[PDB]
């Protein structure tokens, strides 16, 4: 149950976004990194703390807005996981900016 | 043991010399076992 | 079969579950109490477990 | 039956030749054939294999296809990543596997049928393909190597002459040479520490048996080897196989027998159904213990098995008994609940307990279920202050039990003062080790137990027998009389380092003890101590003083026991009076002073001081301790070979006593000096009279003095001594004296003979009488002056003046001689390497060594160049100064007399000169190989800090010219500058 | 094993440059040499062992200036009750510690 | 790396205390539990989210006060396992009540 399990949910995620949506704009491709972010994360506790007691994701933040002002733990845990992956969606957009769209010319 | 002249070595060990390195260093594997071989 | 309070050995309800799962007339719903298993680490231990 | 014998009919071949290894491996073959064991030829690994499949068809009565034995072979028996440690682990607790076969069953292989010894199948081979070898296979496995050797050849030596995948299993290593026996447990170790637990097979009263054909008549019978191997063999956790010796075996099997043979008569309970074992206190009680409550429980009608101990041993135990995980014999504290939940809680039923929980169960609890169950209980260190109301507490409220008791202080009925005999309490001796097969075994050491007859004021106060008198004489009278403690005083200041070996300085030595009676005696005794060094050193100022402290508390409690105890001594600074703890700590604070430490007299300084204290003995710190008794139990040091004694020992306290001394320490300590001053000898002969019979005082103690100066015929051993003064007279006439040996057959007699007057030699150091010889070696005559304090020394009437003056000892310079000669054949045959026959003398030729001091001593008070001879023969009478020679003499051949003003200044201008010259020899060491200076000048004090020199290292390779790491190259050079450097350190080892 | 080759990689001699498998606390070499003159460690945190003492060690020949030893959950200050016995009067002992000292 | 590891050392500290300090008042005994609380909870990253995984604990609270308002989380989830454990702390106070002190009396 690592943080890669989950990155690599949303990585088939946001292929298959982009390979059934056709989407070239990329205000909308991260609309659809939006899209697969909250659809990949996970929803039991036990995976929660497995994916935080992992790799690559780390307890610090890129921006405190994002933890809800709140007593719900793992609500904040999920917006770091969410965070995290917003940030390695970057990179997959990076990625996926000249991975899939550049084949589909027929 | 080159300190010359041949990379690839052979087997011509000639082991009553094989002691010297086995107590000046005792890693002393071979001349044709290496990583390089 | 809990009369035999430690006896050596374990397979004998590895038996105990062989032969009434078989019962193959008809329609059988069997093929089923295969989940009991060996680990453990050692035999004895094994036997002293189960009995446990 | 039996596996230790108690008869054995001696066999005998006729021969039959008992030579060559071939007679004993054919033999050998023969005798275990005749024994039932089958003989069979394998020429492969796959045969072994194919029989290992054969034998376990035959046993489990399954059978495999070669899908299923290739499985269970790669799978479970040859898996080839494990080691030795993994097989032996499958041996000992893996030795069933779970299988499944083909037609989905599941079955249990097993190897080793422990339950039923008789069902194994057992086979024999011999290698393929040097060494003449025989193994044993159990089931096809191989387990016991039997090694042969060469008849001359000692077995201290044999020991050091040490595809596929079989011979990983391997448990007992047997070897022998015909002679000896001894057998291993799985290939632990090498020379450095061999023979330290390589045992011998004997019979039940601790008679080795040595020969091969009583140890195969009587080891390899096939119940006792399979009984051996798999049911008194622990695989401890972890690389630790212990194979019990067999006087363990004996008391387990006999525990055993006497429940099993109690148990059909139905006669629990009673005190003719229990008994006891006997051992010697530390020579390894855990372990039989442990095996005898752990073969307890599986007994099937046996339900539980209690393990009961004294104060306050309990954690320590809990361990070594689960340091073969998990027998669960835990015990925290009592709770009362907790505890009888451990009674309940089942199936492994060996509990440690104090006997004061267990006393504490009894008073509160007194309906418990356990109560009618099958109880075995076993005890441990029986001294009686927390023994006795429990036994009849025991004895009411319970119903059915058996009691064993280990212990090393038996009661017996010669023993008196109101007390109960432990027959009377537990029963038959069901089997004993005593000091007598330990001091057979070469264990621990013999004794000598000497009265000081010197004293005719005071002869009959210290030979009465009235234990009432010896009671009722305690006062400053009797015992207490100034001069009496005033000569026993000079007694012991003037043969302290003659007993304890320092009559050289650069020798090592020993260092004793001093027992006596009371508390009022002791601060007399340390007072006169206090005096007398002062005394000593108002004379000449250069006596070395020595280093004495003392320590008692506490007290002589009760009467407690029978007849007779050291008092179990407490710790409570606060129990004495004023006195005795003002002098302790007085003692203390002139202790203090002189090694800087802050214990004080209360309980925790003195607790620390006493654990201080028993560690400065075991280094040669202190030299002498008085003590009233403490350390006479627990304390143990090799260094220790001494015991003055003014003190009334008796039985088996007596035995204690004396037992603090006679540890192995090497082949220089031989016996251990009972020194007293009371009649004690009786004592001894009636102590000793409790072991056995009247050949036992010719085993333990000693031979007298004349018998070791004459020769004898030992009526212990059949062998034929020469003596002394034999050897002696052999000296001279056999050889052309004194230096004048040339042929080989001249070399090798001299020294097997003088090896074995070294020998003899350090025998006799320890006498009066050879002291007396010796110091009548060196007076002036006449000179009654010199004559009279001779004979205050050593109490000599003229008449045995006159007859000691008749004996005439060889001359000290011939001694000189002598060993000169045999340390010059001693560095002859060094180098290369006929002569690898006899062990040469080594350990009494590392003493008597002179570390430059006495030498500057003597250089110092010569006067008056002629000198220059002495030293050249006095440096060859010393091991390891031989370099120095050249030294010294270009010391003296440089450098006058009259450049030193006196003695201590002399030492400093050698070593300054010494130096000067050893940055000269640095500097033409370097210059003529042209090495690399600073590294070869690094690597010189580097060797001159370590004291020797190795090839290891590379460093001084790195001293190597311009190139030679290269195989085209001599590298001769390389072992010349190794040599020149070897005699460069050699050539200054301790200056700088 | 791979301390052993993390000191053999950097160019260090054969000789005298070794590690020895076991645990310091139960089984210590070398006891012999010596006195050091410079110690330096890094105990990993929680590294319990049964006591108080499991063996006869409460009398041994370490331990003895403390008084009292350690439990098993605070076996952190066992390492620096063995620290000042393999030092000389010369040597100095760096040696690291949690912070949540008061008095324990 | 279980919660019930944690509360065996905890366990384990307190039956030390009370063992070798002979408290026998129960405030005092709750500053002895106090002593051993935090002296019991583990520090590493990956044997906090492990304990969080396992049984016994509970992400919801006891007391919401004891949550430091902060945006420190594994202070937080340190706090509940400290809140968890002063919980199985009160019923180890309500065993050793009647556990120890009971036996020594000499």
């Amino acid at each position: 149950m690592t943080y890669n399990n989950v990155f690599d949910h949303a990585y088939e995620m946001l292929k298959e976004n982009i390979r059934y949506d056709d989407i070239r704009d990329t205000d909308d491709l991260h609309d659809a990194i939006h899209m697969a972010a909250d659809n990949a994360v996970p929803h039991y506790y036990a995976d929660i703390f497995s994916v935080m007691a992992s790799e690559g994701i780390d307890l610090e933040f890129e921006d405190s807005g994002l933890m809800p002002d709140t007593k719900d733990v793992i609500r904040i845990l999920q917006a770091r996981i969410y965070e995290q992956l917003t940030i390695d969606l970057w990179e997959d957009a990076e990625d996926l900016l000249n991975e899939y769209l550049e084949e589909v010319e027929e | 043991i080159e300190a010359t002249d041949d990379i690839k070595d052979d087997a011509i060990k000639t082991k009553g010399y094989f002691i010297y390195p086995s107590q000046l260093f005792c890693n002393v594997a071979a001349k044709a076992n290496t990583n390089d071989r | 079969l809990n009369a035999d309070l430690n006896s050596i050995f374990v397979a004998i309800e590895s038996s105990a579950y062989g032969y009434p799962s078989e019962a193959d007339i008809k329609g059988l719903f069997a093929d089923f109490d295969t989940t009991s298993n060996r680990l453990g680490n050692t035999v004895k231990d094994k036997n002293a477990r189960l009995a446990a | 039956n039996f596996i230790v014998l108690d008869k054995y009919i001696k066999a005998e071949p006729t021969g039959d030749s008992y030579q060559s290894e071939s007679d004993l491996e054919r033999e050998l073959i023969q005798d275990l054939r005749n024994q039932g064991y089958e003989f069979i030829s394998v020429k492969s690994q796959s045969a072994m294999l194919a029989n290992v499949r054969e034998q376990l068809q035959n046993l489990n009565g399954v059978v495999f296809n070669d899908s299923e034995w290739r499985r269970f072979t790669e799978q479970y028996l040859d898996n080839p990543s494990d080691g030795i440690l993994d097989k032996t682990r499958k041996i000992h607790i893996d030795y069933i596997c779970d299988f499944i076969f083909d037609d989905e069953r599941l079955e249990n292989i097993y190897l080793i049928d422990k339950k039923n010894l008789m069902r194994n199948k057992v086979q024999i081979i011999q290698q393929f393909e040097n060494r003449y070898d025989v193994t044993i296979l159990v089931n096809g496995l191989p387990l016991v190597q039997i090694e042969l050797k060469k008849r001359g050849v000692a077995i201290r030596e044999a020991f050091n002459q040490i595809e596929n995948s079989l011979f990983k299993y391997l448990q007992l290593f047997v070897i022998s040479n015909g002679t000896d026996t001894r057998y291993f447990a799985n290939t632990t170790k090498r020379d450095k520490n061999s023979f330290d637990f390589t045992m011998n097979w004997a019979k039940s009263d601790n008679t080795l048996i040595k020969d091969l054909k009583d140890f195969t008549a009587t080891c390899f019978q096939k119940h006792t080897l399979l009984n051996v191997l798999v049911n008194y063999s622990v695989f401890d956790s972890s690389q630790t196989l212990l194979v019990m010796r067999p006087y363990q075996i004996a008391a387990t099997e006999r525990i055993l027998w006497k429940i099993k043979s109690s148990f059909t008569a139905k006669n629990w309970s009673k005190p003719e159904s229990g008994g006891y074992i006997w051992h010697t206190t530390g020579s390894g009680k855990t372990l039989t213990s442990f095996k005898a409550a752990r073969l307890a429980t599986e007994l099937d009608f046996i339900d539980k098995v209690f393990f009961v101990v004294d104060r306050k041993d309990l954690d320590y135990q809990t361990m070594k008994e689960y340091q073969r995980f998990s027998p669960d014999s835990v015990n925290g504290s009592e709770n009362t609940a907790g505890l009888k939940r451990n009674l309940d809680k089942d199936d492994n039923k060996i509990i440690v307990t104090t006997i004061q929980k267990l006393n504490n169960l009894m008073k509160a609890e007194s309906d418990l279920p356990v109560y009618n169950q099958q109880v075995v209980f076993i005890f441990d260190e029986c001294h009686r202050s927390q023994f006795g109301e429990a036994q009849k507490n025991l004895k009411k409220k319970f119903k059915r039990y058996y009691q064993f008791g280990f212990t090393g202080t038996p009661i017996f009925p010669e023993n008196a003062l109101g007390s109960e005999t432990t027959a009377s309490v537990f029963g038959r001796e069901l089997h004993s080790y005593v000091i007598t097969d330990a001091i057979r075994d070469e264990k621990v050491l013999k004794f000598k137990v000497d009265y000081n007859d010197v004293r005719p004021q005071f002869k009959s106060l210290e030979t009465e027998t009235d234990e009432k008198k010896l009671s009722a004489a305690e006062n400053q009278q009797a015992f207490l009389h100034p001069m009496r403690i005033q000569e026993i005083t000079q007694y012991i200041l003037n043969n302290f380092r003659q007993k304890t070996h320092r009559t050289f300085p650069g020798s090592k030595g020993f260092n004793a003890m001093l027992a006596v009676s009371s508390v009022d005696a002791a601060k007399a005794y340390y007072a006169t101590f206090k005096r007398l060094q002062e005394e000593a050193a108002n004379k000449s100022a250069t006596y070395k003083p020595l280093r004495i402290a003392t320590i008692f508390s506490f007290a002589a409690n009760e009467e407690q026991n029978a007849i007779g105890e050291i008092s179990d001594e407490t710790f409570d600074t606060s129990a004495m009076d004023s006195s005795a703890k003002e002098f302790l700590d007085a003692a203390i604070r002139e202790y203090n002073s002189h090694f800087k430490t802050n214990f004080s007299t209360d309980s925790n300084g003195f607790q620390n001081y006493y654990r201080d204290l028993a560690q400065r003995v075991k280094n040669q710190d202190i030299d002498l301790l008085i003590v009233v008794g403490m350390f006479l139990t627990g304390f143990d040091a090799p260094t220790l070979n001494t015991l003055f004694v003014d003190k009334n020992l008796r039985y088996h306290g007596l035995m204690q006593a004396f037992s603090r001394t006679n540890r192995i320490y090497d082949a220089t300590k031989t016996f251990g000096n009972i020194v007293t001053f009371r009649d004690l000898e009786r004592s001894t002969i009636d102590a000793i009279t409790l072991f056995g019979d009247k050949n036992t005082k010719n085993v333990v103690l000693e031979k007298s003095y004349t018998e070791y100066m004459e020769g004898f015929t030992d009526a212990a051993t059949g062998e034929a001594k020469r003596g002394f003064m034999t050897v002696v007279s052999e000296l001279e006439q056999r050889f052309p004296d004194p230096t004048s040996i040339e042929s080989e057959k001249e070399k090798k007699d001299f020294v097997k003979l003088f090896g074995e007057y070294l020998r003899a030699e350090n025998i006799l150091q320890n006498y009066d009488e050879f002291a007396t010889l010796k110091a009548l070696q060196q007076i002036d005559l006449s000179d009654p002056v010199a004559v009279e304090k001779f004979k205050a020394e050593h109490y000599v009437d003229d008449e045995k003046f006159a007859e000691l003056q008749t004996i005439r000892l060889p001359a000290d310079r011939k001694i000189q001689d002598y060993r000169s000669a045999y340390n010059d054949i001693r560095d002859w045959q060094r180098r290369e390497k006929d002569w690898d026959d006899v062990v040469f003398e080594v350990d009494l030729l590392k003493s008597q060594e002179i570390n430059l001091d006495y030498i500057l001593g003597l250089i110092f008070e010569h006067n008056r160049g002629e000198m220059i001879e002495e030293v050249k023969r006095l440096i060859r009478s010393s091991l390891g100064n031989r370099a120095k020679e050249g030294l010294v003499v270009d010391f003296i051949q440089q450098t006058n007399l009259d450049d030193l003003p006196d003695k201590a200044s002399i030492i400093d201008a050698f070593f300054t000169f010494a130096q000067r010259e050893q940055q000269r020899e640095a500097e033409a060491l370097i210059k003529e190989e042209n090495l690399n200076e600073d590294a070869a000048k690094r690597y010189i004090r580097t060797s001159l800090k370590r004291e020797y020199a190795t090839e290891n290292g590379t460093e001084l390779n790195e001293t190597l010219p311009k190139l030679s790491p290269l195989n085209p190259q001599y590298k001769t050079k390389k072992q010349a500058v190794f040599q020149k450097i070897v005699s460069f350190i050699e050539k200054f080892k301790g200056v700088g | 094993n791979l301390a052993r080759m993390n000191m053999f990689l950097h160019n260090i001699n054969y000789d005298k440059f070794d590690i020895k498998l076991g645990n310091t606390l139960t089984e210590p070499h070398f006891r012999d040499e010596k006195p050091f003159d410079a110690i330096v460690s890094n105990p990993p945190y929680s590294v319990k062992w049964i006591g108080s003492d499991d063996p006869t060690l409460i009398n041994d020949e370490r331990f003895a200036p403390a008084g009292v030893l350690a439990p098993k959950s605070k076996a952190d200050f066992a390492f620096v009750l063995h620290a000042l016995n393999y030092l000389s009067a010369k040597g100095r002992a760096a040696i690291v510690c949690f912070p949540g000292i008061f008095y324990r």
